[PDB]
């Protein structure tokens, strides 16, 4: 029985191979005391309890876009998962284990210690996030566009292997769509002002927003018209009006400049990845444009990259947009099928090679 | 990979054909080549010989429309497998039910059929 754990900026997605989903997603936070000593329960909390706590908690992610920053963290995110979420003991399970495309040497290597010295587990495995996506999909070529809480990636992959090079990262993600949400909703007349605040933005925004097909035109609809506006209940009972922060939020995965950013948008950032490939295999990219992750979820997302990758690419380009329904955990899905293969057996570090070989063995075994 | 399958993988020119069944590769009775159940997933070891005797290798994971995630995924990952067990010499070809490559439909001398149903899934 091995565990495939997908650990993200945002969200940890954590579950067992074989299943068809994941078992338990939970906020990727780490709770710590404001004031040490003085009250009943040096000492931590994770997740939704962290976040319940959170008036008399700090509270950190210990990953920022993707990577790893504080191993101390990390380490009770993974106590948690293991121990309150999934309810096993590590030491008798082959652990599969998530990273970034680009996850530096010496976190890979971090990761391998903590599993087999801390959590005594008797194999792992480390994968690369969009190759997992892309593998949910059915297909071992295409590009991966992964956009989560923290981090945006374009991924052209080949013949089951990411392309290095052409690997382009845009720090504009889910976080910063739920700010924008805040920020022009309070610029229309509301006022978010309780600690459920953020919670509530998200939840409009995942709730309520869509990707416009023609951002003008749609201007010119929700300006001119009511049609395209929602109610929205507050916790309190109040109830909102969502108008055109539906679409303008979302807007700025195409239009950077709406955040005060001069990046690319996200078709572009795919265009450009793509254009950075072998022409020969440009084509199987176009027609093989996979959407992976929580802020592609979205609808009217995978028409609009469709649209704008048509406009980018030779009039007789095959584009095709690969967005199922299921997207959102794409990378633990891709993950609980490998870790069940006749073949994964194989393919993982033992404890007994990471005896003989310590941490540098993952880059030796896992790529 | 250790798989076993492996070890019998692009000896001799001819065609191999192997099913998804459960999160393993299973070889398909020879006397049943080309007849696809829509509801599973499959990968075809092409190996060609050319004229010098060279072994050439292409490798299509073929998709029933009705097979399930799992059996797709596994195809596509085995497909890879294969390919880096063969050295990365064989070209790997997407095949999707209702739209195959004329050099996959190709293989199949008396054209290849479809039918219902399938191995159930392995999640
Ligand atoms: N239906 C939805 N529509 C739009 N956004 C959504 C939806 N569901 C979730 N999200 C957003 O997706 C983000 C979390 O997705 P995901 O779990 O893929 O991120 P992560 O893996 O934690 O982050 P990253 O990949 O950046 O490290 C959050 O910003 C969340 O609000
Ligand atoms: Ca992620
Ligand atoms: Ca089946
Ligand atoms: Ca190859």
């Amino acid at each position: 029985q091995a565990l495939v754990i997908d650990n993200g900026s945002g969200m940890c997605k954590a579950g067992f191979a074989g299943d068809d989903a994941p078992r338990a997603v939970f906020p990727s936070i780490v709770g710590r005391p404001r004031h040490t000593g003085v009250m009943v329960g040096k000492d931590s909390y994770v997740g939704d309890e962290a976040q319940s706590k959170r008036g008399i908690l700090t509270l950190k992610y210990p990953i920022e876009h993707g990577i790893v920053t504080n191993w101390d963290d990390m380490e009770k995110i993974w106590h948690h998962t293991f121990y309150n979420e999934l309810r096993v003991a590590p030491e008798e399970h082959p652990v599969l284990l998530t990273e970034a495309i680009l996850n530096p040497k010496a976190n890979r290597e971090k990761m391998t210690q903590i599993m087999f010295e801390t959590f005594n587990t008797p194999a792992m495995y480390v994968a690369i996030q969009a190759v997992l996506s892309l593998y949910a999909s059915g297909r071992t070529t295409g590009i991966v566009m992964d956009s989560g809480d923290g981090v945006s990636h374009t991924v052209p992959i080949y013949e089951g292997y990411a392309l290095p090079h052409a690997i382009l990262r845009l720090d504009l993600a889910g976080r910063d769509l739920t700010d924008y949400m805040m920020k022009i909703l309070t610029e229309r007349g509301y006022s978010f002002t309780t600690t459920a605040a953020a919670a509530i933005v998200r939840d409009i925004k995942e709730k309520l927003a869509y990707v416009a097909l023609d951002f003008e035109a749609e201007m010119q609809t929700a300006a001119s018209s009511s049609a395209l506006e929602k109610s929205y209940e507050l916790p309190d009972g109040q109830v909102i009006t969502i108008g055109n922060e539906r679409f303008r939020c979302p807007e700025a995965l195409f239009q950077p400049s709406f955040l005060g950013m001069e990046s690319a948008g996200i078709h572009e950032t795919t265009y450009n990845s793509i254009m950075k490939c072998d022409v020969d295999i440009r084509k199987d990219l176009y027609g093989n444009v996979v959407l992976s992750g929580g802020t592609t979820m979205f609808p009217g997302i995978a028409d609009r990259m469709n649209k704008e990758l048509t406009a980018l690419a030779p009039s007789t380009m095959k584009i095709k947009i690969i967005a199922p329904p299921e997207r959102k955990y794409s990378v633990w899905i891709g993950g609980s099928i490998l870790a069940s293969l006749s073949t994964f057996q194989q393919m993982w570090i033992s404890k007994e090679e990471y005896d003989e070989s310590g941490p540098s063995i993952v880059h030796r075994k896992c790529f | 990979v250790e798989h076993p399958e492996f070890l019998k993988a692009g000896k001799e020119p001819g065609l191999q054909i192997w099913r998804v069944e459960k999160f393993d590769l299973v070889p398909v009775p020879t006397c049943l080549y080309g007849d696809f159940f829509t509801g599973d997933a499959y990968v075809i070891l092409k190996t060609v010989q050319l004229r010098n005797g060279n072994l050439q290798y292409d490798l299509h994971y073929w998709l029933g429309n009705e097979c399930s995630q799992d059996e797709s995924g596994a195809a596509a990952i085995f497909t890879v497998q294969l390919d880096d067990y063969l050295n990365g010499r064989a070209v790997q070809h997407r095949e999707v039910q209702g739209f195959e490559s004329a050099t996959f439909l190709g293989y199949f001398k008396s054209g290849l059929k479809y039918k219902k149903g399938g191995v159930a899934s392995g999640f």
